[PDB]
């Protein structure tokens, strides 16, 4: 799992896409994610 | 109090029942499914 991790984000660097977040409260309403988080799970699953 | 709410969305049901906690209430009344009802048991088990 760590090995797949490195792997996406040596990739999102590489492709110089970048992510920030922050963050904030897991219940906050909206309840608008990050536009990072795709591409991160994208990077993730290839 | 009356609070409408996806109930197949366990981050949506915390949310509700959390407030309702905070209110002050002696009991809620409420519906859940296959994937909050774990939510509804820690939460009120865990609140009393």
């Amino acid at each position: 799992a760590i090995l797949v991790i490195a792997e996406a984000f040596r990739y999102l660097r590489r492709q110089r896409v970048d992510v920030s977040r922050s963050a904030g409260d897991c219940l906050a309403n909206p309840a608008v994610p990050w536009s990072q988080g795709i591409d991160i799970e994208r990077a993730l699953k290839m | 109090h009356i609070d409408n709410l996806e109930v197949a969305n366990s981050f949506a049901v915390t949310n509700a029942f959390c407030s309702q906690f905070s209110r002050g209430v002696y009991a809620i009344f409420g519906f859940y499914d296959k994937k909050s009802v774990n939510t509804i048991t820690s939460f009120c088990g865990t609140l009393h």
